[PDB]
RNA sequence: GAGGUAGUAGGUUGUAUAGUAGUACAUACUAUACAACCUACUACCUCUCU
């Protein structure tokens, strides 16, 4: 596309000379004419609704069969039109007249009528659309529509009379004539005829071969093709008249053709196919004569096989193809001999000819060295049906697909085809093309020449003596034949056919008559290279001359260079649209351009050229032009190119760069360890504690303070669980409790809840209203004391690990504190006394003299805890008093049978004697041994309750006395403790670990409220943590009805071209003398085979020599300026538009708001429940984790991101701002915002073990035996130095962290809280609490305007940061209001905008929502190839927004369901609910089809087949070919929501409010049930059964084919365009047929 | 030793008592096999220690009291994934036995497939299961033209069929036409085994002459032409085609 | 109380096949099968407690 521009599809062109002028256009495929014949009646229905108009389809299939028409399907479809089409005898049916159907379908007739009863008026009619006027009897019905009504109206009343004939070569009848009948059938139909098209656009624009009609020899009959038709000729006189007593001709007729045009060799090997095609098709002979004709037939064939066997393999394989065979395949030899890339296209007349060449060829290339390359392929027709015999269907089917690909991409180059090769196929572009027949008309002439687009282009056609019978007579073998047996007119028919082939030529010379551009031939382009290339080139960078230039030929092939490397799918084809121009300077015809960019590209100005003397030198100094603007305005690069996908920089300076922490950077440069933002890669953080609870041990003196540890049972536990059936203690009711003593004050906290042997209890702190004034000696007291209640009693004491009072972490005081008597409560000294009375003391076993003497007391074991001292000396178990048994007795008896009562079992297992035999016992049971009470232990983490223990259990140990735990009081001693503060002591580890934690969270607040604004500093309570808790018979209707234009299309196009309307010689033989003279009819014996000044006057000769100087060429600028001040001089540049009208103007003329935002100023942020929630990693195994709030972080984060990089970065198209996005949300960037901002030191990712996970207060560990691996030395000495002092006193046993201090954590989890923290600050401060954190991090995605400081701003305008070295601030401004799209580059640009977007108020009723800037609706609907539309760019941009925004809509949708989906369900009512297939059924049932503007013929189609299958199902959502998807109509649906979100300024209350009225019955629906997806679904359903094959390619060379397979239950397939679509229906066809 | 290690360590400790102390000291938080290390102490007053480690908390206490007793004296998928890239089903396995002794049953679980079958024994049904696998896994991983050909068979049976009659017919000239061809034909078919059958039409063509078609079992079978004025000729004239055909193909 | 099983249910990590929105292959949220390992409950057992 180097020199001619790139050409548009040919569709559009003749829509554009159509609206420019009445035409009728020639081109063949009905499809396609239908196409066209949709859009301008799309158009110029645009052009009628002004004053109100009709514009008629008049059709010559209507008015018989009560059935709608196909444009019926096309206009009342895909378009917003209404059809009235005309029933057989149509009654008008009440008072419809005709004034209110858009499109109104008639037949000729039926015109007629409407014209004579003035209801169709002549005159108010935009469009009449005649249907095929190629044949005699159509163009006679229309004789009276136009002998009658041109004379009386004007031809400025005449509407376009755009009339869809036939293919104008293979049309009418004769030759002579034919120019005389087109002639007549423009001026009657009032007309002129644009036919160019397909046929037309490969010879006009793309590269045109020479051909060569090459002449043989005639085929001298030698004795053996003598012979052979000898026998054949015997043998048609039987069959010509054969008979039978109560298809063999044509096998016995046809080859000897074969005989006659290729010779005896491929008469063996033609008589081969059909001798297997007989003896195949002989043994199925249901009478008995027509199998003696058959086997007649095939013994015939087989003599003749053996005697051409015999021939030339008995009496002796280039020499056997050279001697024994017609001298045309001795001409296809050396046609093949003088190409020595080649892609070859030989092609036939039937189906076995191209099998008999194809073995000619294989043995040609095969045997003979020399044309080693032929690789040979062969494809014949297909003449079948899957109505019957799909065996032979297929495996022909799936050869000829194999044929086709092996041809497709590079692999054999030659392929001798049929008919099928014309239309349809797709193939690349060829080199050679052989016609072995002559052609048969211009159809197929110019549909095979136009296949070699390269330029070494060589088009041969092979001529030859013509088709007439060959035989003699009916007589038997001759004496010659007899002898043989026993022994062993060019010039008349090269006459015709080159008179045949002037007229071919005559007839492209009238197609490219009938052109209205018109192109300069080569010889202009090549006297432009030699002459004019001396201007000075435009070098951005000119130091350096190997560099960049536009010179004039470069200039050409780059912008179309350009264009092509564009934003565009498979249905558009962009291009520079074009345009010459003529006038006349200085007595020199000089030619203009203009040229248009596509509005994709962002290049949105006409390049209006400058006058050259030529066509092709303005050609190339237009585009020189072009690229001198296109570097200018920033498209181009210094290389001069367009800048890629990853060349785009962003200007904004916290952007770009990115570069990370060295422990990061040079992990992420070298990659050798896992990388970082993912779960692959580990890192230990130190696990941070409060900065209230380091450092505060309370000093003798200094008042501290008194935290009460209160706790209130809240549910009793349940009497299922209730197994031992032990009484319920409420710690409420309890008089000893717990205090904490600390001198800095704690903040407000959450008041969390723990799950205990007694229930749900809720706890809290709080401060008393007077102070301590701690005393001397009271800190050895609660010294001691603290040990004692961490060392001894819950055993939370390690070895690595020791009681330090005057330590760095972990340094808060706790008391027990009791209530007093009269009410209130305060620390228990007296119990501190007994506490530090008796230290370490072993319970003494004691002799029997005392409990011999002192009776039992029952007041002494209320509330007691009793362990045995008779075992267990050094640590003994400390069980409980449930109760207290009167009724037993240590004579009472024994639960076993192994002891007698309990005075002998206590006798005679120890020795000790009890004394008093009336004690009580004691019902008691073991303490607490695992001290997290974080978790219920009665319900999952979805609220279902697990399963209590059964009543046979229950009783079993609650009655019998074989379970349980009976204990003697007086051989019991009780601890200091009573069983209320061993409760209370046994809770404090979870109460203190989640203080802890909601004190992080806190910290986090406070942190983010000092470096930012965003929250209050110090402080009213939080909120409680918790934990949440007929029809197929249609479908085929509708398959087959759009093949329909298919099907009588093909035949219509390949057999008829029949029935006429009703100097030419000088010219035949001009072109006669010219192809004999001018080398292009090869004969049958002949081998195919200045000074500057002057130049610068005939190039500028409209002061030159001011403009030149001394320098040797002249400047673009300088350029300009002449034509400036010759056109101030000179009045007016007149100009004359060689061969656009099409475009114009520039070259011619409160239920859960979803932007909720709280006040921030004067805000407590969020609650430190939420920000622990987020820093809660799933791993905890606790009621709250992140996961489900990362999944509505992520949303936002990514949806903001997106607005963002819409609004900043204006002219770039959307492709390389995903690339920005793709660099600024992935998960390393997170990862390391997050590193960077301390975060991984703040969570929690183990299970909260006190025993192991645990840092007790007052408590210090060295952190040094962890790498590493005698008291008062470990004290001292972790108090100086670590290694060297300690070096001088089952895999990987020098392991990581101990669990005290650290804990790994993976870098995908850091990434996970930074989301989950922009969720936490989302749900509480609004988005734009949630955008000023993410500005926090380091992603900043707002504005910054420094302003000068409020002089100690104390208001504290939030999203500012702390002041610098200065007094200003940084202050985050909100999102830009956008550009509106509205590109004023035409003078009435809203004039034209509503122009082009008539007739979209029945969209905007349909959607509720009416635009106030409808240059978004517009650009939302703008196709990529919708090039009419000069006012703003495609819908890719928008596109790229509102698949975010709709993103974000369902995520924040589904997290506000009661529900409480998991990630995966709240991933997957998205995944299966933000799909393009659902957005495409909701856009085809909400009529998106009817108001999408484009101008593609493959999306058309596409769109007819999707909306025709969906309109039979009433919009529900061999190769099973279903029905492709319209992807452009889903990414409508996106962008729809995207131009509302724009249009709205920015909210997402509209865009959810507009799209809910869509997608609300598939929210309930899919939040019912459960959705999935066909591939997925079927890799669900059987879960690794499934394997899907490599796709492959069909032979239509736009087709794919899947093949999924589940294995023993069958194997399936599907059709499609893409890769996707065609593994979607074949997956859900076996999804289907399974059940 | 159908006892626990820790309660080895319980048993060989309960001759004075002493709570153990059961402390996880390290841990390896690793990216694939998180490991844990347990430590297990024995009083704190007066005068023994160890380390124990493993993958699971059971399996490092068993270390730990192993280690202790002493001083004092992830595949599975895999096997999915390959029977996958040999096309097979997901694999199923069932329950085959267990013992009596609820504390002590030994689960065996039967994996059975398409293939083969094979057993898993363990004390847990995770370890048997495991076993199963793993023998399915290494149980699966030992063991992971012709036209022309009966053109030249008919050749070669028509030769074997050696006659003097088809040589003579190939060397002589044969512009006589005074032999008699019903008779050579008969001898022709009975020397390949062969019978030939006339059919005589009884409809007759637009020159009212009589014709015939005569059948002669090849490989497949096959039938020559004839007509003359009479039915005679006709016979004749489409023996005497049968003749030289059987001449030609002999011609070799 | 320690321990050995079996059931269910919350998970974490790994591997394999992939799905959805992208962009024209990185990006985000993930699923299922399978596994280790952890934790809450239940039923029964050997020992201890009784
Ligand atoms: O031995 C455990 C259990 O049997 C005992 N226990 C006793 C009485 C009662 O009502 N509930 C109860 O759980 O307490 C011991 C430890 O229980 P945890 O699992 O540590 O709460
Ligand atoms: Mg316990
Ligand atoms: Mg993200
Ligand atoms: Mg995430
Ligand atoms: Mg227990
Ligand atoms: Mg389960
Ligand atoms: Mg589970
Ligand atoms: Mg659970
Ligand atoms: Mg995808
Ligand atoms: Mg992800
Ligand atoms: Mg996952
Ligand atoms: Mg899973």
């Amino acid at each position: 596309h180097t020199t001619v521009f790139t050409p548009r599809d040919f569709q559009v062109e003749l829509l554009a000379t159509a609206y420019e002028r009445n035409t009728i256009i020639c081109l063949g495929h009905r499809s396609s004419k239908e196409f066209i014949a949709l859009k301008l009646l799309q158009e110029l229905s645009r052009r009628a609704r002004r004053h109100g108009r009709v514009s008629v389809y008049l059709s010559c299939e209507v008015g018989t069969s009560t059935e709608p028409c196909s444009i019926y399907t096309m206009l009342t479809h895909l378009t917003d039109l209404r059809v009235w089409q005309e029933q057989p005898d149509m009654q008008i049916p009440f008072d419809h007249c005709w004034t209110d159907y858009h499109v109104s379908i008639l037949r000729p007739e039926g015109f007629l009528y409407l014209l004579e009863t003035r209801e169709l008026l002549l005159s108010r009619v935009e469009l009449i659309v005649l249907e095929d006027c190629h044949d005699s009897a159509v163009y006679q019905r229309i004789r009276p529509l136009f002998e009658n009504h041109i004379m009386p109206a004007p031809p400025a009343d005449r509407p376009r009379i755009l009339g869809l004939a036939g293919p104008l070569h293979s049309a009418g009848c004769e030759l002579q004539q034919l120019s005389a009948m087109l002639a007549t059938l423009e001026q009657s139909v009032l007309c002129q005829i644009e036919s160019a098209s397909d046929i037309v656009t490969v010879l006009r624009y793309c590269s045109r071969p020479h051909e060569y009609i090459v002449q043989c020899a005639p085929f001298e009959m030698d004795e053996l093709s003598l012979v052979l038709a000898d026998v054949l000729n015997t043998h048609k006189s039987f069959l010509l008249d054969h008979r039978y007593d109560p298809d063999p001709l044509n096998v016995i007729n046809s080859l000897l053709v074969v005989l006659h045009e290729m010779g005896p060799w491929c008469t063996q090997r033609a008589a081969h196919h059909f001798y297997q095609c007989n003896e195949k098709l002989k043994v199925k002979t249901p009478h008995e004569r027509h199998y003696l004709l058959y086997c007649l037939v095939s013994t015939a064939l087989i003599q003749l096989y053996s005697l051409c066997e015999h021939a030339f393999h008995r009496h002796l394989s280039r020499q056997t193809i050279e001697r024994y065979s017609s001298p045309k395949v001795r001409r296809l030899l050396q046609t093949l001999r003088c190409f020595k890339t080649l892609c070859a296209l030989i092609y036939c007349n039937q189906n076995h000819t191209a099998r008999v060449l194809f073995e000619l060829l294989a043995e040609i290339s095969r045997r003979d060295p020399d044309l080693k390359f032929l690789r040979c392929q062969y494809t014949t027709d297909r003449v079948a049906d899957p109505t019957t015999e799909p065996k032979e269907a297929e495996l022909e089917h799936r050869r000829q697909e194999e044929v086709l690909k092996r041809f497709r991409m590079h692999d054999c180059n030659v392929l001798i085809g049929t008919s099928v090769l014309e239309e349809g196929i797709d193939v690349p572009k060829c080199n050679l093309v052989v016609r072995w027949d002559p052609p048969t008309t211009y159809r197929s002439y110019v549909q095979c020449k136009g296949r070699a687009r390269a330029a070494p282009a060589y088009h041969v056609i092979l001529v030859a003596p013509s088709y007439k019978s060959p035989t003699v007579g009916s007589v038997q073998l001759t004496d010659r034949s007899h002898r043989y047996i026993c022994a062993t007119s060019l010039a008349s028919t090269t006459k015709d056919l080159v008179h045949q082939m002037a007229q071919y030529r005559e007839i492209e010379q009238m197609l490219l008559s009938k052109c209205a551009n018109t192109e300069p031939p080569e010889q202009e382009q090549c006297e432009a290279e030699r002459f004019s290339a001396c201007l000075a080139a435009y070098r951005p960078k000119p130091h350096l001359l190997t560099g960049a230039s536009v010179d004039l030929g470069s200039a050409i092939a780059l912008v179309n260079k350009y264009c092509a490397r564009l934003p565009s799918d498979t249905f558009t084809k962009l291009t520079a649209l074009w345009r010459c121009t003529r006038n006349e300077r200085a007595g020199v015809t000089l030619f203009q351009y203009t040229l248009r960019l596509p509005i994709n590209s962002p290049l949105k100005h006409d390049i209006v050229g400058l006058p050259m003397p030529t066509q092709t030198l303005a050609r190339r100094l237009a585009a020189l032009q072009a690229c001198v603007e296109l570097h200018r305005i920033g498209e181009l690069d210094d290389q001069l190119q367009p800048i890629g996908k990853e060349g785009f920089r962003a200007l904004e300076p916290d952007w770009e760069c990115f570069e990370l922490e060295p422990e990061d950077e040079q992990i992420v440069q070298l990659s050798d360890e896992p990388r970082p933002g993912t779960t692959k890669r580990r890192q230990y953080y130190y696990k941070r504690i409060a900065s209230e609870f380091c450092d505060c041990r309370p000093v003798a003196g200094a008042p501290c303070y008194l935290y009460f540890i209160q706790l209130t049972l809240q549910c009793p536990i349940p009497e299922e669980q209730n197994t031992r059936g032990r009484k319920i203690y409420p710690p409420e009711d309890a008089q000893q409790g717990f205090g904490i003593l600390t001198t800095k004050r704690i903040p407000k906290l959450s008041a969390f809840s723990i799950f205990t042997r007694s229930g749900e209890v809720k706890v809290s702190l709080e401060l008393a209203k007077e102070r301590v004034i701690l005393t001397s000696e009271q800190i050895v007291c609660i010294n001691g004391f603290l040990n004692y209640t961490f060392t001894n009693v819950l055993r939370l004491q390690k070895f690595l690990m020791l009681f330090d009072p005057d330590s760095t972490e972990n340094c808060v005081f706790i008391v027990p504190t009791v209530k007093a008597p009269a009410g209130g409560k305060h620390i228990d000294w007296q119990f501190l006394e007994l506490i530090q009375a008796n230290g370490n003391t072993m319970p003494r076993a004691v002799p029997d003299e005392e409990r011999q003497a002192q009776p039992f007391d029952p007041q002494r074991f209320q509330d007691a805890v009793v362990m045995p001292w008779y075992r267990n000396q050094d640590q003994p178990q400390y069980f409980y008093v449930a109760e207290i048994c009167p009724h037993l007795s240590p004579l009472s008896c024994f639960p076993g049978d192994n002891y007698r009562t309990f005075k002998h079992y206590y006798l005679v297992k120890y020795g000790l004697t009890i004394q008093n035999t009336s004690q009580p016992l004691l019902d008691v049971d073991h303490t607490s041994a695992r001290l997290n009470f974080l978790t219920p232990r009665y319900v999952n983490r979805k609220g279902v309750a697990l399963p209590t223990s059964s009543e046979e259990t229950k009783r079993a140990k609650r009655e019998n006395l074989e379970q349980k735990q009976i204990l003697v009081p007086e051989l019991c001693t009780v601890h200091p403790f009573p069983a209320s503060l061993w409760r209370t002591a046994v809770c404090l580890p979870c109460i203190l670990y989640r203080i802890n934690g909601l004190l992080l969270a806190d910290d986090i607040r406070k942190q983010v409220s000092a470096d930012l604004g965003l929250g209050r500093q110090q402080i009213f309570e939080w909120p409680m943590l918790d934990f949440g808790w007929r029809q197929k018979q249609l479908s085929i209707i509708q398959a087959t009805n759009a093949n329909e234009r298919q099907y009588q299309q093909t035949k219509n196009l390949l057999i008829g071209f029949n029935f006429k309307h009703e100097r030419y010689e000088e010219s035949i033989a001009k072109l006669k003398t010219e192809i004999e003279s001018g080398g292009m009819l090869v004969p049958h014996d002949q081998q195919l085979v200045v000074s500057m000044m002057e130049l610068l006057k005939q190039l500028l000769p409209y002061v030159l020599a001011k403009k030149l100087g001394d320098r040797r060429e002249l400047l673009l600028s300088d350029l300009v300026e002449l034509n400036a001040d010759w056109v101030a001089r000179h009045e007016q540049e007149t100009y004359n538009v060689m061969g656009d009208s099409f475009d114009n103007y520039n070259d011619h003329h409160a239920g859960f708001s979803f932007d909720r935002q709280p006040d921030l100023v004067g805000h407590p942020g969020p609650s430190p429940s939420i920000i622990l929630q987020a820093l809660t990693m799933s791993n905890a195994n606790d009621g709250i984790n992140l996961e489900r709030l990362e999944t509505i972080g992520d949303s936002f984060l990514k949806y903001a991101i997106t607005t963002y990089l819409y609004i900043t970065y204006e002219n770039v198209h959307e492709g390389k701002l995903s690339h920005l996005r793709s660099k600024q949300v992935a998960n390393l960037n997170l990862y390391r915002l997050g590193r960077r901002k301390r975060l991984g030191e703040y969570m929690i990712a183990t299970k909260f073990e006190p025993h192991d996970n645990w840092l007790p207060p007052c408590y210090y560990v060295p952190k040094e035996l962890e790498k590493a691996l005698k008291l008062a030395d470990l004290l001292d000495i972790k108090n100086l130095s670590s290694v060297q002092i300690c070096e001088m006193v089952d895999f990987s046993c020098f392991i990581p962290y101990n669990l005290v201090s650290q804990h790994s954590i993976p870098d995908k989890s850091i990434a996970d809280c930074v989301e989950a923290l922009i969720g936490a600050y989302l749900i509480e401060c609004g988005p734009r609490g949630a955008l000023l954190f993410m500005a926090w991090l380091g992603v900043r995605v707002l504005p910054i305007t420094r302003q000068l400081d409020g002089g100690n701003q104390e208001q504290r305008i939030p999203g500012s940061t702390k002041p610098n070295a200065e007094n200003v601030v940084t202050v985050y401004g909100a999102w830009p209001t956008p550009r509106s799209p509205l590109l004023h580059f035409a003078p009435n640009a809203t004039e034209e905008l509503d122009q082009l977007l008539s007739g979209f108020e029945e969209f905007e009723e349909s959607l509720g929502y009416k635009f106030r800037d409808r240059s978004y609706l517009l650009q939302a609907m703008t196709h990529a190839s919708y090039t009419p539309n000069r006012l703003t760019d495609c819908y890719q941009r928008l596109e790229f927004l509102g698949d975010a925004v709709l993103d974000y809509l369902i995520t924040r949708h589904l997290y506000e369901d009661p529900r409480q989906h998991s990630p995966g369900a709240l991933t997957d009512l998205r995944s299966a609910l933000v799909n393009n297939t659902i957005f495409a059924s909701l856009a085809v049932r909400h009529g998106f089809h009817k108001f999408f503007r484009h101008l593609s013929p493959g999306l058309n189609d596409v769109i007819d087949r999707f909306v025709r299958i969906q309109q039979e199902n009433g919009h529900c959502i061999d190769d099973a070919e279903d029905v492709e998807v319209p992807k452009a109509l889903g990414d409508v649906f996106e962008s729809i929501a995207g131009a509302i979100f724009l249009d709205s300024n920015m909210s997402l209350d509209v865009v959810w409010h507009v799209y809910s009225n869509m997608m609300s019955p598939e929210i309930e629906q899919f939040s019912n049930s459960v959705p999935k997806s066909p591939i997925r679904e079927l890799l669900e359903l059987e879960p690794e059964t499934a394997k899907f094959g490599k796709p492959e390619k069909l032979a239509d060379g736009r087709r794919v084919r899947v093949t999924v397979d589940v294995f023993c239950k069958g194997t399936f397939r599907g059709i499609g365009r893409n890769y996707r679509i065609a593994k979607c229906t074949a997956a859900k066809c076996a999804l289907r047929q399974l059940k | 030793a159908m006892k626990t290690p820790v309660s080895i360590l319980q048993e060989l400790l309960s001759r004075r008592g002493i709570t153990p102390g059961y402390e996880l000291v390290q841990i390896e938080g690793a990216i694939h096999e998180p490991t844990f290390r347990f430590r297990v102490s024995f009083k704190d007053k007066d005068t023994f220690t160890a380390m124990g480690a493993g993958r699971s908390k059971k399996e490092a206490k068993h270390a730990a009291a192993r280690a202790l007793i002493d001083k004092l004296i992830n595949p599975i998928g895999w096997l999915q994934e390959m029977c996958m890239q040999r096309r097979w089903p997901p694999p199923s396995y069932e329950t085959e036995t267990e013992v009596g002794l609820p504390h002590e049953r030994l689960f065996t679980i039967a994996c059975s497939i398409l293939n083969y079958r094979e057993m898993g024994k363990g004390k847990s049904k995770k370890i048997a299961k495991r076993l199963a696998a793993h023998r399915m896994w290494m149980r699966l991983q030992e063991t992971p033209t012709q036209h022309s050909n009966k053109v030249s068979q008919f050749h070669k049976t028509l030769k074997n069929a050696t006659g003097k009659k088809l040589l003579k017919l190939q060397k002589t000239c044969l512009k006589n036409n005074k032999i008699d061809y019903i008779k050579l034909l008969g001898e022709i078919a009975t020397e390949n085994q062969f019978e030939v059958t006339y059919v005589d039409i009884e409809e007759k063509t637009f020159s009212g002459q009589f014709q015939c078609l005569v059948q002669l079992s090849t490989l497949p079978v096959g039938v020559c032409h004839g007509s003359g004025p009479t039915a005679a000729d006709a016979q004749r004239h489409a023996a005497q085609n049968a003749l030289e055909y059987l001449k030609i193909m002999t011609k070799k």
